């Protein structure tokens, strides 16, 4: 404990080498506070360190960060860190309560006057003090509210200075003119609102114009780039090359998305006040999605969560005109590798939810584009199956709304296209059977071994690869299958079950699209009156391919009396019955001409899977 | 015109479905292929817009597939003509045609499976030439690297896994020099400005994958290019893309594990890896750390007699600095759990941290499975350290204070009590729990912390709230048939708590049990009267099969043996009498079994009740059921 005493006396008698030693000792004390944070000596250290910190902090701000300037900057930083790191909880034996006014006032003045690296820490410390020392402090929150309102007011002017009116040796701007500090405001404001509830009613009204103005802000270069792209008929995505400071633009976009998240949070209860601002919201959302730099994946994820939150509050009806724009992949995702590799399922799931909740008022073009996009999504080669299942279930749900279009030609075409997509997926699944079996066996053996896995060439593991594997044989792994704990056979069976269950509903919806008077039905059996009619030669091919590919996927479930449950299982038998039932719903002539052609291939297939 | 195009495509496709006629020679002509490509592009453009009559949509959709198949069939003849292949790939990656599995199915089975080291080097060199040029867009370069170059090298690696240190006759000096000069030696004048193009990150990832594969599988061939490889990998560290940055870290880790590097770079990379906070690319960070860790003692030697390595002090510093963010702590603990031997020496600066942070990692209210697993793994790491210490001593060592041991024991007891999975028992109606119980048993051994059990009570708060609580008492005393009073979680908690008290009492002394009898009676009276077979199974049964290779005596037998050769015997006899009177045979028969095994002289006054039960209910139902089965 002699080190602390000697450091304290040295600091007291103070009022490069000396400054270096003082800073080193102070930051070592900050590190070792863990051994001193708990105990009844907190008042002594607090009172013996407050005067020196107050005296030192009163000095003029320092912009330079070299030599003595950098040393004193680090000294101040690692001295201020104690207050945030200190356990300032509201516990009964708290000793910091009676001495908060002077310190919080000085910190507020510093925030008003200090630089970014200092003001950010100062506001964090102010928030942590606010969360705890509100018991006697509660008489001065008005100053903080006014300060944050002034920051929001001056956000526009600082943006104008940065863009319109515009490391060691760099001059540090004042904290009032930074975007990083601005982006931190919303969370602190939310925490302050949560803490106290007696000074909230007027502040919402005060902020509403400010948040509206903040969201309406825009940059001239990006605006003109968008306008010229629209004039050319295309869409501009990314950051305009004319921008001179890309980091500033990225921070500005981050602040904008943080403000959007704050608006979404406020919308939970005070939607009545934002009813005037609602109409322009989708345009701002689309512009933010288009303007987000491809490097900032976290900001895009936050924007996606904010969009989901706004959607779930039954404010979805205002998104209809922009659904067509939201369906483009350039606007939704962009060109970044991280986004395309990690966040595609989330974006497409939220878009699917929005579309499903509004399906009853979709124009034909929107239906066509959605069918195109999600048929493309179903055929994706994502490692898992949840993405494909989501796409398939959306298509199945949209079948009913497709069947209600005024034009029956388009409805029949779209339903046939969905059936074609399902047949293609069946063929793709058939292509992967041996690889799935091999991978299941290998994973079972690896799990049995129970040995830690090394990413090193090992002679005990010969590299067996085939058509499917050889294209994914590189060493770097983005996501290990071990964490997922997935077996390809099980996932394929799950997807197969879902698609087979949906087939019947799709066929039923198709049954009620017959073009009146297209084909004469003067005399038909009572068993053949409600079936689908009017297939051309190109649709019989789709039906035959559907049967051919579907029948061959039952290998995944691997004499015939089977009086007791043997060979096949109950699930397989019910799936087979469901598959067979689907073909009762078409023209008898089509049935004849399909199965006449298909019987020999079915005969061949039975020799490899006797349950057929 | 589009009807004519569709009909022509249909006829030409039909003409090539029976290749066993040597009639495919019309596919050798080039002008026909150019005309086909032109008409195909026209039709594809018409389909892209909705500018076709509604009568020709499906026919055109099928015509596109037929045309792609025709082009692939033409490509199949003369597989060595790479100009045709590159033109087709340019068309496909430029959004002019629609892809079909045939192109990849031909690339495989013609190029990748080629049975000649010739035509592999030429293909790789041509692909690298295209990549080096500034004309082949970005998707074409990615396609080539992903689908031709890397698979060829993988096939070469697979085909030469032989004992006699077989070399790679494919990877000659020319190939290595070309790769180095075209990728590694290329010091970009402004690579940060190269990002202005789209889709460049994917090809950057492809080149990173190629470099990583080379280092992993043919490390012996990079002796003259070690320096250039290090410079290239260090340069790629600056990319703004998270995935690219972590892939570069993985490449650096591979080189470090396979080559000698100055300790400064290794320490810098270690500090950068341990300081990462972004949740994205956690697996890449894990892979890099696993690659780097095993070679730390060799890469960063420390003076003999020193037990504070820099590579060991770095995690301590990061934990101290970033103790506020929970993700940092979780990541460092995940790293630490995997390497017990490495930190065996420096445990003196981590045991207390782990013990105090165990509560932080997992919270009583509702933690996730991963948090519970991590906490259990931390406790297992401490157990491994202690076991290693004791084994080394047997064949001034740092020891935890009694406060830490006490706190860890309380946390473990609460964790076991509040766990989700249920203890396996024979009476159960038709891993974490087993591991936790085994750890608890192992810790309390005499040579181990077992010396702390003398002053350890029965954890009054948890034991009371989970056994003597009114809700617990009424649920346990309720009818097992009713699902309303069959809350699975509560019964699981009771079973786990009973196992805990059994284990602790197994290690207690006779004097302590004798003195504290009334507390034990208060804690066990409610459960001893239960009609649930599983509670009685916990109380009376002790089987090696379900105890995980442990010899722990039943709690009832333990307390009965504690009695000198009393009040406990009379009290148990009273419970047995009151249970048998009401017809609750599950409790009475089990208690009487225990009592008789203790001292037979107590069953003389109970013989009539046992006989009455046998002739009334049990045997009657047994024989009646078997008679019914025979009749059926």
């Amino acid at each position: 404990m002699a080190t602390s005493l000697i450091e304290d006396v040295v600091k007291k008698l103070s009022v490069y080498t000396e400054l270096k030693v003082k800073a080193e000792a102070a930051c070592a004390l900050r590190d070792s506070l863990d051994h001193y944070t708990a105990g009844p000596a907190y008042p002594a250290f607090l009172k013996k360190v407050m005067p020196v910190f107050i005296h030192i902090l009163r000095q003029q701000p320092v912009f330079q960060t070299t030599g003595e300037q950098g040393h004193m900057q680090k000294l101040r930083n690692c001295i201020l860190e104690i207050l945030h790191r200190l356990p300032t909880s509201q516990t009964p034996p708290e000793h910091f309560e009676p001495y908060a006014h002077e310190i919080v006032d000085l910190l507020l003045e510093l925030v008003r006057t200090d630089n970014e690296d200092n003001v950010i820490l100062c506001v964090k410390i102010l928030s942590d003090i606010m969360r705890h020392q509100h018991k006697i402090m509660s008489g001065k929150v008005q100053t903080f509210l006014n300060l944050i309102q002034e920051l929001f007011e001056q956000l526009d002017k600082v943006v104008r200075d940065q863009l319109d009116n515009t490391q060691a040796n760099r001059l540090l701007p004042r904290g009032m003119y930074s975007f990083k500090v601005l982006a931190e405001c919303p969370i602190i404001v939310v925490s302050i609102f949560q803490v106290h509830r007696s000074a909230v009613t007027p502040n919402v009204k005060a902020f509403v114009p400010l948040i509206k103005s903040a969201l309406l802000c825009q940059a001239k270069a990006q605006d003109q780039a968008h306008r010229e792209a629209a004039a050319r008929g295309t869409i501009h995505i990314g950051v305009s090359p004319n921008i001179k400071n890309r980091a500033a633009f990225g921070d500005f976009i981050t602040a904008q998305v943080k403000t959007m998240s704050f608006l979404a949070y406020l919308l939970r209860q005070y939607s009545s006040q934002l009813s005037d601002f609602l109409p322009h919201l989708p345009d701002i959302i689309v512009r933010l999605l288009r303007d987000c730099p491809r490097d900032k994946s976290s900001a895009r994820k936050e924007l996606f969560v904010a969009i989901r939150h706004i959607i779930n509050f039954n404010f979805r009806k205002i998104f209809l005109p922009k659904i067509d724009e939201l369906l483009d992949e350039r606007t939704l995702v962009g060109d970044g590798l991280t986004v395309h590799e990690t966040m595609r399922p989330l974006a497409y799931s939220m878009l699917a939810d929005l579309i499903h909740h509004v399906r009853d008022q979709l124009s034909p073009e929107q239906i066509r584009k959605t069918v195109e996009v999600y048929t493309r999504n179903l055929q994706d080669n994502f490692p898992g199956t949840s993405f494909q299942t989501m796409s398939a279930k959306l298509l199945l749900n949209m079948a009913e709304c497709i069947a209600r279009l005024p034009n029956k030609v388009d409805a029949r075409h779209y339903l046939i296209m969905i059936l074609n997509a399902i047949a293609d997926k069946f063929a793709a699944m058939n292509r992967q059977y041996p690889n799935a079996v091999k991978l299941s066996k290998q994973y079972a053996q690896q799990a049995a071994k129970n040995v830690p896995e090394t990413y090193l060439a090992d002679k005990e593991n010969p590299p067996d690869w085939d058509e499917i594997d050889i294209f994914n044989a590189t060493p770097i792994k983005i996501s290990n299958p071990r964490d997922r704990a997935a077996d390809p056979v099980v996932d394929n069976k799950f997807l197969f079950r879902n698609l087979m269950t949906g087939l019947k509903n799709t066929f039923y919806q198709l049954k009620s699209c017959n073009i009146p008077g297209a084909v004469d039905l003067t005399g038909a059996p009572a068993h053949w009156t409600d079936v689908a009619y009017g297939f051309t030669a190109e649709e019989v091919k789709v039906i035959a391919k559907l049967f051919r590919e579907g029948a061959y996927v039952f290998r995944y479930y691997e004499y015939m009396a089977n009086f007791y449950m043997v060979s096949s299982s109950k699930e397989e038998k019910e799936l087979l019955e469901t598959f067979a039932t689907v073909f009762h719903c078409i023209d008898p002539a089509t049935f004849h001409e399909v199965f006449q052609q298909e019987i020999p291939r079915l005969y061949e297939m039975i020799h490899e899977h006797t349950a057929l | 015109k589009f009807i004519a195009i569709i009909n022509t495509i249909n006829m030409l496709d039909a003409l090539c479905q029976f290749p066993t006629a040597n009639s495919q020679s019309w596919l050798d002509n080039k002008e026909h292929i150019e005309w086909l490509k032109t008409v195909g592009k026209e039709l594809e453009l018409q389909q892209k817009k909705n500018s076709l009559t509604p009568n020709l949509r499906l026919p055109a959709h099928q015509a596109s597939e037929q045309l792609m198949n025709i082009l692939t069939k033409a490509l199949d003849r003369n597989p060595n003509d790479l100009d045709a292949l590159f033109s087709l790939v340019e068309g496909i990656t430029s959004d002019d045609f629609r892809e079909t599995p045939a192109l990849l199915s031909h690339i495989y089975n013609k190029i990748i499976r080629s049975d000649s080291i010739d035509f592999w080097r030429i293909t790789i060199l041509r692909c690298l030439d295209i990549y080096s040029g500034k004309t082949a867009s970005q998707r074409m370069k990615w396609y080539l690297l992903h689908n031709i170059v890397n698979p060829i090298i993988a096939m070469d690696v697979m085909r030469t896994w032989d004992d006699p240190n077989k070399a790679s006759r494919l990877l000659d000096r020319t190939v290595i020099d070309s790769i180095n000069t075209k990728i590694w030696k290329v010091n970009l004048p402004d690579p940060q400005e190269d990002l202005l193009q789209p889709r460049v990150d994917h090809t950057r990832m492809e080149v990173l994958q190629l470099s990583a594969m080379l280092v992993k599988y043919r490390h012996a061939l990079l002796q003259d290019a070690r320096k250039d490889f290090i410079k290239f990998a260090w340069t790629y560290i600056r990319l703004d893309d998270v995935i690219n940055k972590h892939a570069a870290y993985v490449v650096i880790g591979y080189f470090i594990a396979h080559y000698e590097t100055p300790a400064k770079i290794v320490s810098q990379i270690y500090f950068s890896l341990l300081k990462t906070n972004q949740n994205e690319g956690r697996a890449l960070v894990t892979q890099a750390l696993e690659l780097m860790a095993p070679v730390m003692p060799k890469r960063c030697p420390f003076p003999p007699g020193d037990r504070n390595p820099v590579w060991a002090l770095a995690p301590r510093r990061i934990l101290a600095e970033e103790s506020q963010n929970v993700q940092q702590m979780t990541a460092i603990f995940h790293y630490l759990v995997r390497h017990p031997d490495l930190f065996y020496d420096t445990r003196d600066k981590f045991a207390m941290l782990i013990i105090q942070c165990l509560r932080k990692v997992a919270s009583p209210p509702n933690p996730s499975n991963d948090n519970r697993k991590l906490a259990l793994n931390m406790m297992w790491l401490i157990w491994q350290w202690e076991q290693r210490r004791v084994e080394s001593k047997l064949s001034a060592e740092f020891q935890i204070p009694s406060v830490g041991r006490h706190k860890m024991i309380r946390y473990l007891v609460e964790f076991i009590a509040q766990l989700n999975e249920r203890y396996p028992l024979p009476s159960a109606r038709p891993e974490l729990c087993k591991k936790a119980t085994a750890l608890l048993y192992n810790l309390l051994q005499p040579q181990y912390w077992g010396d702390l059990v003398e002053e350890m009570d029965l954890f009054p708060n948890v034991t009371d709230l989970v056994l003597a609580g009114e809700k617990s008492a009424t649920l346990l005393s309720a009818d097992p048939s009713d699902p309303e009073k069959c809350d699975d979680k509560l019964i699981t908690s009771i079973i786990n708590t009973l196992q805990v008290v059994r284990i602790v009492l197994h290690f207690k002394s006779d004097r302590w049990i004798l003195d504290n009898m009334p507390q034990i009676q208060k804690i066990l009276e409610k459960c001893l009267k239960s009609a649930n077979p599983e509670i009685q199974d916990c109380l009376h049964m002790a089987d090696r099969k379900y105890d995980g290779d442990r010899d722990v005596k039943p709690t009832i037998k333990r307390i009965l043996d504690a009695v000198p050769e009393s009040e406990l015997i009379a009290w148990l006899s009273g419970i047995a009498t009151e249970s048998m009177a009401a017809g609750n045979y599950v409790s009475g028969i089990n208690i009487l079994w225990s009592l008789g095994h203790r001292k037979p002289s107590i069953i003389d006054q109970h013989i009539p009740a046992i006989m009455r039960s046998l002739q009334s209910k049990l045997a009657r139902d047994h024989v009646s059921h078997y008679a019914a089965l025979g009749h059926q």
